[PDB]
């Protein structure tokens, strides 16, 4: 939230002196948790062969 | 602590730079001026690697990844969190490896040895310098260097290879591979032979250069001899690194197509076009 | 039914135990010459302690 | 090596310096805790 | 207790100790600096009520 | 400008050439020694007589027939055209059987010659091992060389056992210069990037370490060859200043050293472990792990990158394909 | 405390010191220059009310 | 039991023990710091009722 | 039984034994910690009937 | 039978025997641990009527 | 190398220490079983 | 090497250091337990 | 104060010092040269109010 | 002043100097040729007001 | 080898060099603080 | 080895050269600051 | 090595060499400035 009085960010109801940015690791990279989580971002498993 | 025979060898002299100023040991290690510059660059580079790990997503050793900048930064230094750190670490690496080779030269001069070891190591430094300096310079951006990370640099190797569709068809790469494989074969034979004459079956007398020579000659048909096998091992191991440097510097700067279609010149020789 | 443990991982730790065993053996062999070390505090062995110096039987005559 | 008298003299400096370093570190944790407690 | 320095050369212990303490301190600072809560170069001016805290267990 | 020991300006020759010392039975030395001036300028000059015995003779007969089957199938595949046999040579292959045969005997043209060439090659390699083993014993030497060669044979045999364990000879390596490289690349594609196989990574570390060691050891012995360092057996039995200086160089450089003997143990193991860890990595592939990158995700090897694309849920269903099936065995008309 | 110079060669304690300080100084400057709050070369002219402050996500 | 110091040189055993304990302590701390429940640099201020718990067997 | 210590040097056997027990204990702890049922650092507070159990034989 | 200890040094044999048994035990344990039927860390509490069984039908 | 009387003195420590270790490990399994039985 | 009186003397410090260490570790575990139990 | 030159031979210091300062000057210039605010080869003519500021 | 040439061999210092100046001159010419504003081989004939300039800060 | 006299002399410069360095550093930190506080 | 009066002679040059360099560098910063301040 | 008079004469050439070099460079910079100034 921003204080309307002064254009100043409030964190947990109390002001911050400065320009607040949300911290992130390099380029917003996030560690892969699981095979299942990696697979959940992929296409579904391929359909069976036509033999 | 010193080897039982070592003390009489610990003389002054043989330095390239600095003279007596750093001409001393620390435990087993010889220091010297290039020892001091080695520790400086090693320390600065290693701590900047730890800083790269700290601002990245994980402390997992395998997954740490300090990446070069985007290609858009060209030959400039990028912002430090956007690949400029990789550039500073690369300067430390070049300083550390160069200091190591010159320190090896000072040690060899102090022992009255030939300069073979520093120059053999120069082959490896040439390959590293090709990968991060020469090839990226010829392509016009430092972002062509490989990232510093135990597995992320293997992702770079994979993707660079497939930039040429079928990197096995690179002709200098075939030579480089042949040197690496031939080196490993030759190393197994040299190790085996020396051990098998010096450690014969129980109750057998210690072998001789003649037995080694006879056996080797039944393996290859010819005698290589004692100095010959060490020349060969040096030729093979260093030639492998030199042909590696060639195979990567021609990929991109000089050849841009798939590597299989380079072989079109062989198909069109006039005797059989 | 162990989800995390798999045969490739089991093999890899089998290798690591062999490999660290092998490095120890090689470092014992490396100390058959020049050891124990001289020091102002007396002899030093490093670690592992070295294998003893070999004596070599020469070819009896020829 | 050292005489036992020299060992006693060094031990005096060594214990004193070790405890002094731990005292400075304990104050550094007092300040760090006051600023942002970790439990 | 002082006979520990008959056993060990103090000149070598001080080298080992300074090396150990140097690396340990750099480790702890970089670990904290990599954290969200103690990344004090970016967030050190936040009050302790404002500093990040990791996720709770959800209640159900 | 200082003499580098890389080339010998003055060779000497003995009017007689040395022979083999002992144990001439069940086999005999063929030929007689001669000298090569070029080989004598790289290294030692005598091109020697050679030993075979029973195992060596049989090894050559089996291995000749294997190579003859490979070459004749290559030459048949360009219609016996001898110009195309040379022009196209590195693309030519003798190719494994079709996959639907599994482990059954295939048709002769469709991989039946392949299995026959592979059988004779394998027997030839084993007989050549027996030859080397017998010759080491007859010269009263340790068996370090045949066990080094057994490690290479182990990797070679995984190109039989892994196809056996996955249940099809079609998975074997084609005999051909570029074709076996096509197989090598496709094997890594099928099994989901072999860079994440940790035994492949170990094998590479030992392959690189073998180059590191032979560069270091080769350079070390040439740097002390001015003092007889290349007479290594003498330096092992009677340590001279050449051995002392090479130990001190590495101690002062990197803080620890080997001996003139034990450096050859380091060499032996680094070479041997290249092919031994390699073989294990192959045998695990397709039997225990079918996608090495996903094994790397599971075990924490894979560095995270920001997403390059995001799929919608209907694209996750649309963009799944089919596994590859059989080729079409007809030529459809589309007239109706 | 001057007995340090009897235990150790001052010629090379002092090289070690200058080396350590130089490495440490460069590390700290490159760390701060990597940050957002203290990238002084590009944002150094901003006053403290304009200067970046890192926070966690608002976690609504 | 003091004759264990006649089997083994105490100067060597203590260096090995110091080495062992240092490696073990760092291993255990890094195991805990990798966990969810004991990621104390991020979540140390949470109450014991709030700290993460790994999932139970599902009811029938 | 004691003549075993004439065939083998107790200085070597005791270090071999310590190394064996060290490795074996670490193997068993890490195998358990990687399991679902005994990942005690995440799930140790669960009661014995709440702890994970591997799936039964299939039923149809 | 005891002539076996005259042909081979018992010191060498004992190492080979313990090596063989240790490897063989570790092989068998991890083979069982990798199975479904005998994965005792996850499913040891199931009881024999509801432990997994491999597929029956040759047909039908 | 040891005399037989030295081997005999060592043997009794080695046996006692082994059995002591096994006793401690037996309690550890008693505790672990009470917390989460594996059968 | 050591004389047995030196071995006897050194052991007394070693036992006391081991005890003092185990005591500090015991307090550390009970602090950790009361902060966040693991069973 | 002059006695540091009895510890360190000045001719062997001064060669080392020059190398350190040459590298340091090159590093600082290149860090500035490829910053946005101080890339003077391309934006040196701007004047202080027009020069980039790394706000975000 | 000239005693610098009694400290150092003038021959060496001349080779050191000329090497540094040659590399420095090459680097500076390459940096200029590699820029936009000073790529003089292609754009040298442009007048001083038509030669490129890097972008200003935004208006707000 | 330097005497305890030379060691005491050397230590005096080393202390005043350290102090002078620590003073310059503290002024630099206070300038940095007044420009952009980190707490 | 260098004599103390040689060391004293060099020290005067070395101080003066260093301080002259630092003076020139300070003027360079004054010009750079006037053209484009970094705070 | 070299005599102090031979050093003296060499220095005069090294000085005038450096001066002539600076002079050409200064003219080259003024030409460059007149063609395409960088501040
Ligand atoms: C990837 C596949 C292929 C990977 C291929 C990798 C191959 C690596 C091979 C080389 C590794 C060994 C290097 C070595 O031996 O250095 C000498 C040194 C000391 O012993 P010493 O030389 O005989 O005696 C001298 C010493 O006693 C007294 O000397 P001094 O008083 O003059 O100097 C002070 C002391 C202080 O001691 C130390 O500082 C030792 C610190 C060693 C840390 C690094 C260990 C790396 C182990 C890697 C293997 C593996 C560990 C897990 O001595 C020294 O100053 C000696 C300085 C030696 C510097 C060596 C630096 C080597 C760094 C290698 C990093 C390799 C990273 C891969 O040795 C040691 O401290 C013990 C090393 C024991 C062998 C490693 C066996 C590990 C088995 C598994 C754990 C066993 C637990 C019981
Ligand atoms: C796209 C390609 C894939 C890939 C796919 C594979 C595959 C597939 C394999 C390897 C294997 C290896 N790879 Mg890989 N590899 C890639 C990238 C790399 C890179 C790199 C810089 O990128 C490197 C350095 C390596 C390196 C290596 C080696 C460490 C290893 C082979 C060891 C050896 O000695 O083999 C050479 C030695 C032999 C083949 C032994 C042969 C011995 C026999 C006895 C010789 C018989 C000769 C006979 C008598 C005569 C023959 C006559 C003719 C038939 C006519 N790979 C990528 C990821 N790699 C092998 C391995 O072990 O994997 C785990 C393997 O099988
Ligand atoms: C030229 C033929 C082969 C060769 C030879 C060779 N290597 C050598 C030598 C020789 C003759 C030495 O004398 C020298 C030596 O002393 O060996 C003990 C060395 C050496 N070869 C080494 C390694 C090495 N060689 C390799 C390759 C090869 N070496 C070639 C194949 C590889 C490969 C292929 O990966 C590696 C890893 C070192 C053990 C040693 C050189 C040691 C050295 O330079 O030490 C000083 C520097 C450090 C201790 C650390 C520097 C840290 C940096 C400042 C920060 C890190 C930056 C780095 C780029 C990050 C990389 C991350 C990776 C995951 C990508
Ligand atoms: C430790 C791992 C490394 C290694 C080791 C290694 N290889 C080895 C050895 C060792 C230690 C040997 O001792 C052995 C050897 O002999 O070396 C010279 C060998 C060997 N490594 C070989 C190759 C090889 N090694 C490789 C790799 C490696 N080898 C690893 C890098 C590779 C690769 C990288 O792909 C290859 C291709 C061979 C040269 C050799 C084994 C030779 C062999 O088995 O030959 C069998 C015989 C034949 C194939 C038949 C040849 C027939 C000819 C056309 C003549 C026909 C004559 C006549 C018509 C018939 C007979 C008539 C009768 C009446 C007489
Ligand atoms: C010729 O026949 C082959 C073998 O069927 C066809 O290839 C099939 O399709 C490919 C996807 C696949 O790669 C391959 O494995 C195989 O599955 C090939 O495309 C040609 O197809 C035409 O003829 C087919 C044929 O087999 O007769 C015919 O198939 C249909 O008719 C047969 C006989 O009545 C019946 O058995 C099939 O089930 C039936 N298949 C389907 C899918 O309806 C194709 O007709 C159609 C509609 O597919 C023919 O295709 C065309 C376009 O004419
Ligand atoms: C994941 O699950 C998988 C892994 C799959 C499951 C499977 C697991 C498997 C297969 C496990 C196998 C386990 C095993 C098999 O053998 C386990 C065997 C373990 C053994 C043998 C333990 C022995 C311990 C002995 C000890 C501690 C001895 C201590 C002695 C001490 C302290 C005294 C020292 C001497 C002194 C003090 C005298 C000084 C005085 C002297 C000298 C004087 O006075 O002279
Ligand atoms: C995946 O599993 C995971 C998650 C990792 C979990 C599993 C973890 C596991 C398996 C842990 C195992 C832990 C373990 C097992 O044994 C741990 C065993 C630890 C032990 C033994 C600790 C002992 C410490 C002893 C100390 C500190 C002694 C200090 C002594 C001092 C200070 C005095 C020195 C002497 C002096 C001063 C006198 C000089 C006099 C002289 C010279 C004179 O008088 O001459
Ligand atoms: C940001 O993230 C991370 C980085 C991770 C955060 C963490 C950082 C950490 C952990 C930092 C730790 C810092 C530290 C720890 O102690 C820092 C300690 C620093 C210290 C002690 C500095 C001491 C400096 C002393 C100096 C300069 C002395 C100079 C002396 C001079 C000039 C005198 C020379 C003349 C002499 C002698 C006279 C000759 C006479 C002679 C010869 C005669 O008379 O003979
Ligand atoms: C990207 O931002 C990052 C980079 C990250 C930010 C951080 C940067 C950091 C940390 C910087 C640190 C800088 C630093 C720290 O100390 C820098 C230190 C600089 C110093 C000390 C410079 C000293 C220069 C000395 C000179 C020039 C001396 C010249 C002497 C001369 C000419 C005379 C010699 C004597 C003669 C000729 C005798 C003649 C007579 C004789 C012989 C007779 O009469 O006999
Ligand atoms: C992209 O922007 C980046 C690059 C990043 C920005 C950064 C830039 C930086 C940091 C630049 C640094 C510049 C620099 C220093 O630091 C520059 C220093 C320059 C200097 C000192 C030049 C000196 C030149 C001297 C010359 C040519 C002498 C010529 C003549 C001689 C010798 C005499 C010939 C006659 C002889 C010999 C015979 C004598 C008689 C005899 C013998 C007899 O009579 O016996
Ligand atoms: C007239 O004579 C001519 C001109 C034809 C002679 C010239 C011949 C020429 C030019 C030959 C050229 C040969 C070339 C270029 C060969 C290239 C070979 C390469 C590069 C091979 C590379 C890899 C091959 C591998 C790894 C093959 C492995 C095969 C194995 C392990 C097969 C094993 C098979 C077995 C054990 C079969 C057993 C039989 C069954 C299963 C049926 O029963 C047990
Ligand atoms: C929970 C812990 C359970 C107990 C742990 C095991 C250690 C018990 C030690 C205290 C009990 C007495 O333990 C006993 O000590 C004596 C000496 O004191 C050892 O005795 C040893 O030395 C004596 C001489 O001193 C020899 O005569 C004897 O043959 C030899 O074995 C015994 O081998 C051990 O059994
Ligand atoms: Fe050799």
């Amino acid at each position: 939230p921003v204080d309307p009085t002064t254009g100043q960010t409030l964190i947990n109801g109390r002001p911050v002196v400065g320009r607040v940015f949300i911290m992130r690791k390099t380029d917003g990279t996030v560690k892969y948790p699981n095979v299942a989580d990696v697979v959940a971002h992929e296409a579904l498993a391929p359909l069976p062969p036509v033999v | 602590a010193m080897l039982s025979f070592e003390k009489k060898y610990r003389v002054r002299g043989g330095t390239l730079i600095g003279g007596d100023l750093f001409d001393f040991w620390f435990g087993p290690f010889y220091v010297g001026f290039f020892g001091v510059t080695t520790i400086f660059f090693v320390t600065l580079g290693t701590l900047l690697c730890v800083w790269g790990a700290a601002m990245g997503p994980t402390w997992n050793l395998w997954q740490i990844n300090i990446a070069p900048p985007d290609l858009k930064y060209g030959l400039g230094l990028a912002p430090l969190r956007e690949g400029g750190l990789w550039q500073i670490i690369t300067l430390c690496a070049l300083g550390a490896f160069g200091s190591w080779a010159l320190r090896q030269a000072e040690i060899a001069r102090k022992l009255g040895m030939g300069m073979h070891i520093p120059w053999a190591y120069g082959g490896a430094i040439l390959a590293y310098t090709t990968l991060v300096v020469i090839r990226p310079f010829l392509l016009g951006a430092w972002g062509h260097g490989f990232p510093y990370g135990i597995f992320s640099h293997l992702d770079w190797v994979s993707n660079v290879g497939y930039q040429y569709l079928h990197f096995h068809y690179n002709p200098a790469h075939m030579i480089a591979v042949t040197f690496f494989f031939t080196n490993c074969l030759a190393l197994a034979m040299h190790g085996s032979l020396i051990l098998s004459v010096t450690n014969p079956p129980k109750g057998t007398p210690t072998g001789t250069s003649e037995q080694e020579n006879v056996f080797f000659r039944d393996l290859l048909g010819y005698s290589i001899g004692a100095i010959g096998i060490h020349r060969l091992g040096l030729f093979l191991a260093v030639g492998a690194a030199v042909w590696s440097a060639i195979c990567i510097v021609i990929s991109g700067p000089f050849w841009t197509q798939g590597w299989p279609e380079w072989w079109n010149w062989w198909l069109n020789l006039p005797i059989w076009k | 039914m162990m989800e995390y443990i798999d045969g490739a991982q089991i093999a890899l730790y089998a290798f690591w135990l062999f490999f660290f065993g092998l490095i120890i053996y090689l470092r014992r062999e490396d100390k058959r010459e020049g050891y124990p070390l001289e020091s102002p505090q007396g002899p030093r062995d490093g670690w592992p302690k070295g294998a003893p110096k070999k004596t070599y039987v020469h070819r009896d005559h020829g | 090596g050292m005489t036992e008298e020299e060992a006693r003299r060094f031990h005096g400096y060594m214990v004193t310096g070790t405890l002094g370093y731990v005292v400075v570190a304990s104050v550094a944790h007092f300040l760090a805790w006051s600023w942002r407690p970790w439990f | 207790m002082h006979r520990i320095w008959l056993m060990y050369d103090p000149r070598r212990v001080m080298v080992a100790l300074v090396g150990f303490l140097a690396v340990l301190a750099l480790v702890i600072h970089f670990v904290l600096l990599s954290s969200q809560r103690y990344s004090w170069i970016e967030n050190g001016t936040l009050g302790a009520d404002q500093a990040p805290v990791g996720a709770s267990a959800p209640a159900a | 400008l200082e003499y580098q020991n890389l080339f010998t300006r003055v060779q000497v020759r003995t009017v007689p050439e040395p022979g083999i010392p002992i144990d001439e039975s069940t086999g005999t030395r063929y030929g007689t020694g001669t000298f090569s001036y070029l080989a004598g300028k790289f290294g030692d000059a005598q091109i020697g007589p050679i030993y075979l015995g029973w195992a060596g003779v049989l090894s050559l007969i089996f291995g000749f027939i294997a190579i003859e089957i490979i070459g004749l199938n290559m030459w048949a595949s360009v219609g016996w055209d001898p110009v195309e046999f040379i022009r196209q040579l590195p693309w030519l292959a003798l190719e494994p059987p079709p996959p639907q045969y599994g482990l059954r005997v295939p048709p002769l043209n469709q991989g039946g010659w392949y299995l026959m060439a592979g059988f004779f090659l394998t027997v030839s390699i084993i007989l050549w091992w027996i030859r080397i083993y017998r010759r080491a014993r007859a010269l009263q030497m340790g068996s370090h060389l045949p066990w080094a060669f057994a490690s290479a044979i182990f990797l070679y045999s995984t190109f039989f056992f892994q196809p056996l364990l996955v249940g099809s000879w079609s998975e074997m390596v084609p005999f051909g210069i570029f074709p076996h490289l096509d197989w090598t690349s496709a094997f890594s594609i099928r099994y989901g990037n072999l860079y994440y196989n940790p035994f492949h990574a170990l094998s590479i570390a030992f392959l690189y370490g073998s180059a590191v060691l032979f560069a270091m050891h080769g350079a070390t012995i040439l740097a002390v060859a001015r003092m007889g360092g290349e007479r290594e057996i003498e330096q092992i039995t009677d340590r001279g200043t050449a051995a002392e200086r090479s130990m001190l160089f590495w101690r002062w450089c990197m803080g620890f050293n080997a001996t003139m003997e034990s450096i050859h143990r380091w060499a032996w193991w680094f070479a041997v472990l290249t092919t031994f860890t390699g073989g294990i990595g192959i045998l695990l592939t397709g039997t225990v792990v079918d996608n090495w990158y996903l094994w790397g995700v599971k075990h924490g090897l894979v560095a995270p990158y920001p997403a390059q694309n995001q799929l919608t849920p209907e694209q996750q269903d649309l963009l799944r394909g089919r596994y590859q099936g059989t080729a079409p065995d007809s030529f459809p008309s589309y007239v109706v």
